């Protein structure tokens, strides 16, 4: 009643105390993704551990354009992932074309490949505005299991 | 027994803890802060990790192999978790007939960890991890030996009782002056954190032992890999520390022992962050071609020594 | 002014009997406050004394480019083409 | 700073604290004198053998 | 110079709240420094600076429990503090509510509002054009 | 110029052998290199937490667009597709129609967030100064359709926005 509510928020509090991201090399969005690793403006155990491969991390941040070339390679990444899963679309590539979007090559939005939950709009996107990234998401995971 | 349920509990939770200084002692070697937000000083991170790692994450995988790849976290945990077993500390849990025999016996079988993550995908991209973390393991092996015999002549038999007692006036670092400088690259011979290491970490290839793994074997993972590099410290700090015995007060050991291997601890993380891999041939060319000839001509120093002036327990 | 549905902002009708809008159901729909152009004629008319006038928002600091409006219709109002102020005589 | 390095450390002082100070305390509910024998050779083990057979009866280590 | 050390960090445990004061600044806080504070704020922020530490920091600042309606003083986010970014925090140098004048235009929002994100009343969009007009009569 | 990388062997005999011998033995520069990052951990990091505290900035700052409007009432904007026409992404779209007597400003306005790469153009371009670029960061949705946005109404709810964006252009006229 009580203790079945309070268990299901502190399953959820795991994922609001650490997410460890996919380090997504695929255009200038993933160059401020290395500034989340830079000391400045940190995530480096605040909630965020970068150690690659989509076996172990639980969110992937689309660090920017995805062409047709890319679609079937992101794809199945995704399905690489374990199934409490979360994509952070960074940047206006990630969101639909920074410019391109009538281009013939880039696929529009990521949404066409794979779903996301929280959108980042910065071309680029400044390491304060990418911090929302992380953080909202944690605020986003409320409540899972009521039955 | 009480014992050895009182070695798993507290020993898996410093492994648990080593998480916080693995980020927090690497992060201000690399001028960042490391935990902070979850805890006071992120102290509720590492306990967090189980929740996180064990309960929700699912995976198992694709094309796969039968019963092997499940079978080798228990093989992870199984035989590295029982190496603690041997060590004499102020007291042993059941000493042995001899002692340091079992600890190089269970250090090479625990190297089949990362052995059998090679069959765990049938696919050829994980066994490139493993075959090369044979070679950074299988030649590392032949010295690990041989400096522990230089040392086990200088110094009792086999037995790591004996070892605690030999040294009372001076460490055995100084006797042994360069066959100490060894034990700081020949301890990273397993899988472990560090700029020397093996075939585990990213940086260049793909992660070994952790690409076919999930989440919850891949997590069991870490649970032993890091378990061995606080094992070694210990050993370090039995064969070459000791300072002071005492067995009426056990109280005035057991902290002056922890100080002597947590400097130890600080140091194999002050050797991750520092230097660059070794590469897989150049590591082949440290040892055997370089430090093989330069620890035999020790060892064959080692056995004129106690000949030469009376040394036999 | 409103009926049935959500308020009307700069004259935009929201649906004849429900049928094409009903994603702006679950969330609340945006409303710009005052923005029928009440603000607008809410401004008093200033006064002249010559037959042309130089119109600016606050200055070269504030974006209004200089556009001269001629007063000597006497019946027109007599309006710049960025601000609605007024000006008589 | 060290005022966030320490805690980390301190964390440590306590967990790897316990299995030296849990297998020498627990010797006190064991056995009588706060001392586990050590066996080694046929020699030591012979001793502890004798002494549980002569009027300990139950024990394996006593005194007198 | 040791003896200085930790009588430093005394005092700023001492200095600000104090013992239950302390823990708010520990547990919801992630750093803990005690200096000058500007004050008046909307809704209930704090807002402090003038401290030397590093280049490019102006003290905690801090945020205020239940802004508007969220009811939070675990969750904070960067939809705290009015109008009012652009100085103290960032950029400008002269404080908002003590040297440098906000501006008056009877038009801007009184009442600063969070960003709602996931939550009701949030962004939305709709059309703008009437069309053409399509007529049947009988 | 030439700088040249080649030392062309610094040893030479007897002392300047022995030393870089003593160096690949053992170690010793390695020690010296172990040396440098103890002094950075020493040192207090340049750290920045986020949910309290802020970090460094400027006058003039890109965003999320926000239009303007005079001290009495109005909107700024004129209506001119000028705009439109700078858009490299073509994120900005403009209908206009008469404001039912006098005043002729503006109807459709979107500015789509799926494309925009952040310029200043459209804030350098228009002559009345309308899209003024703000110090804005905090924007998270859960779909596109949240994101992009509509008819000015979310971009005239800029107003929370505007206070600092008179602040700003302050640095803006008679350029820095
Ligand atoms: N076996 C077959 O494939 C088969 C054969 C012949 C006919 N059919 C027909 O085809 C349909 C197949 O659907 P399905 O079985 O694939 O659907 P399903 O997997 O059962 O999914 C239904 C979803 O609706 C929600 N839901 C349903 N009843 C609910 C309740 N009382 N309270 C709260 N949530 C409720 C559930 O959410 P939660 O999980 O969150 O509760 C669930 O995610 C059936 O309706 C059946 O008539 C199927
Ligand atoms: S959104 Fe901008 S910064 Fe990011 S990848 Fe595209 S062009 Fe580069
Ligand atoms: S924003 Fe400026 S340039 Fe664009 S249509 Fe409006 S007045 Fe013209
Ligand atoms: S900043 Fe550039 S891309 Fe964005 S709306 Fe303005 S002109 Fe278009
Ligand atoms: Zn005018």
């Amino acid at each position: 009643e009580y203790v079945v509510a309070k268990l299901d928020d502190l399953i959820n509090w795991a994922r609001r105390s650490s997410l460890w991201p996919m380090t997504f090399g695929l255009a200038c969005c993933a160059v401020e993704m290395m500034h989340m690793a830079a000391p400045r403006y940190d995530m480096d155990r605040f909630g965020v551990v970068f150690r690659a491969s989509p076996r172990q991390s639980d969110v992937m941040i689309v660090a920017g354009t995805l062409t047709n070339k890319m679609a079937p390679a992101l794809r199945k990444v995704y399905d690489q992932m374990p199934e409490p899963r979360y994509v952070v679309s960074m940047g206006s590539c990630a969101n639909g074309g920074g410019y391109y979007h009538y281009s013939y090559s880039v696929v529009r939005g990521c949404d066409r490949i794979v779903p996301v939950d929280i959108y980042v709009p910065g071309c680029p996107p400044t390491a304060e505005a990418l911090l929302y990234g992380i953080l909202q998401l944690q605020k986003k995971i409320k409540r899972e299991k009521r039955l | 027994m009480i014992n050895i349920l009182m070695l798993i509990i507290p020993i898996l939770l410093a492994v648990a803890f080593l998480t916080l200084v693995e980020r927090k002692v690497l992060g201000y070697m690399q001028l960042r802060k490391g935990p902070n937000v979850v805890g006071p000083y992120g102290l509720l991170q590492p306990i967090a990790d189980a929740i996180k790692l064990f309960i929700k994450e699912p995976l198992r995988p694709a094309t796969s192999s039968a019963s092997m790849f499940i079978l080798a976290p228990i093989m992870a945990l199984g035989l590295a978790l029982t190496m603690w077993i041997p060590l004499p500390m102020p007291y042993p849990l059941i000493n042995m007939n001899l002692g340091v025999l079992f600890m190089l016996a269970m250090s090479s079988l625990a190297v089949y960890s990362i052995l059998w993550s090679g069959w765990a995908s049938n696919s050829k991209y994980a066994l490139i991890g493993a075959l090369r973390a044979v070679a950074q393991t299988i030649s590392y092996e032949v010295t690990l030996a041989i400096i522990l015999l230089s040392v086990l002549l200088m110094s009792g038999s086999f037995t790591l009782s004996t070892l605690i007692t030999t040294q009372e006036q001076m460490w055995l670092i100084l006797p042994a002056w360069p066959l100490a400088m060894m034990w700081f690259i020949s301890t990273l011979a397993e899988t472990n954190r560090a700029p020397f290491d093996l075939t585990e970490g990213e940086s260049e290839l793909v992660s070994g032992f952790n690409v076919e793994y999930a989440a919850g074997p891949f997590a069991l993972f870490f649970m032993a890999e890091y378990a061995n590099i606080i094992m070694m410290n210990i050993f370090t700090a039995i064969l070459f520390l000791g300072t002071s015995h005492n067995p009426h007060m056990p109280e005035l050991y057991t902290i002056n022992f922890t100080i002597k291997s947590l400097l130890l601890t600080m140091s194999f993380l002050w050797i991750r962050a520092s230097y660059p891999r070794f590469r897989y041939d150049q590591l082949m060319h440290l040892l055997w071609k370089n430090f093989l000839p330069l620890t035999l001509a020790l060892c064959m120093w080692h056995v004129s020594l106690p000949i030469l002036t009376s040394g036999i327990p | 002014x409103x009926x049935x549905x959500x308020x009307x902002x700069x004259x935009x009708x929201x649906x004849x009997x429900x049928x094409x809008x009903x994603x702006x159901x679950x969330x609340x729909x945006x409303x710009x406050x005052x923005x029928x152009x009440x603000x607008x004629x809410x401004x008093x008319x200033x006064x002249x004394x010559x037959x042309x006038x130089x119109c600016d928002g606050g200055g070269g600091a504030l974006g209004h480019p200089r556009v001269y409006i001629n007063l000597d219709k006497e019946t027109k109002t007599g309006t710049c083409g960025y601000c609605g102020l007024q000006f008589r005589q | 700073m060290w005022f966030e390095v320490l805690p980390g450390i301190a964390v440590m002082g306590v967990c790897l604290f316990i299995p030296g100070m849990a297998t020498a305390r627990i010797h006190r509910f064991s056995n009588g004198g706060k001392e586990k024998r050590v066996a080694h050779y046929p020699y030591q083990w012979y001793l502890m053998e004798r002494d549980r057979r002569v009027s300990g009866v139950n024990r394996s280590y006593v005194s007198k | 110079e040791l003896l200085q050390v930790l009588k430093r960090g005394l005092q700023q445990v001492s200095g600000h709240g104090g013992l239950r004061g302390y823990l708010r600044v520990l547990f919801r806080a992630n750093d803990v420094r005690v200096g000058t504070l500007v004050g008046e704020d909307k809704y209930g922020n704090k807002y402090y600076e003038d401290n030397k530490q590093f280049f490019g920091r102006h003290r905690w600042v801090i945020y205020t429990t239940e802004m508007n309606g969220k009811n939070t003083f675990w969750d904070v986010d960067g939809s705290m503090v009015p109008p009012e970014w652009h100085r103290w925090l960032h950029c400008m140098t002269d404080d908002p509510p003590t040297v440098k004048p906000p501006t008056a235009r009877k038009f801007i929002w009184t009442n600063h509002k969070f960003n709602l994100s996931g939550t009701p009343q949030q962004y939305v969009p709709y059309s703008t054009t009437r069309k053409k007009i399509q007529e049947w009569v009988p | 110029t030439y700088k040249y990388v080649n030392l062309r062997e610094p040893s030479m005999d007897m002392k300047s052998v022995t030393d870089r011998a003593a160096q690949t033995l053992l170690w010793t520069e390695l020690i010296r290199g172990l040396g440098m990052t103890l002094s950075y951990l020493f040192r207090e990091p340049a750290t920045i937490n986020y949910p309290f505290e802020k970090g460094p900035l400027s006058p003039r700052f890109r965003g999320e667009h926000a239009l303007r409007r005079y001290p009495s009432g109005e909107e700024r904007c004129i209506a001119c597709k000028l705009c439109e026409a700078v858009c490299p992404a073509q994120a900005i779209t403009i209908e206009a129609e008469p404001r039912a007597d006098g005043s002729r400003r503006t109807t459709r306005y979107d500015i789509d967030m799926t494309k925009c790469i952040y310029c200043g153009f459209c804030q350098e371009a228009c002559p009345v100064d309308a899209i003024v670029e703000g110090p804005n960061f905090e924007f998270s949705t859960e779909t596109h359709e949240e994101l992009l946005y509509n008819k000015e109404k979310l971009l005239n709810n800029g107003d929370k926005w505007e206070a600092e964006i008179a602040a700003n252009i302050q640095a803006d006229y008679l350029y820095r």
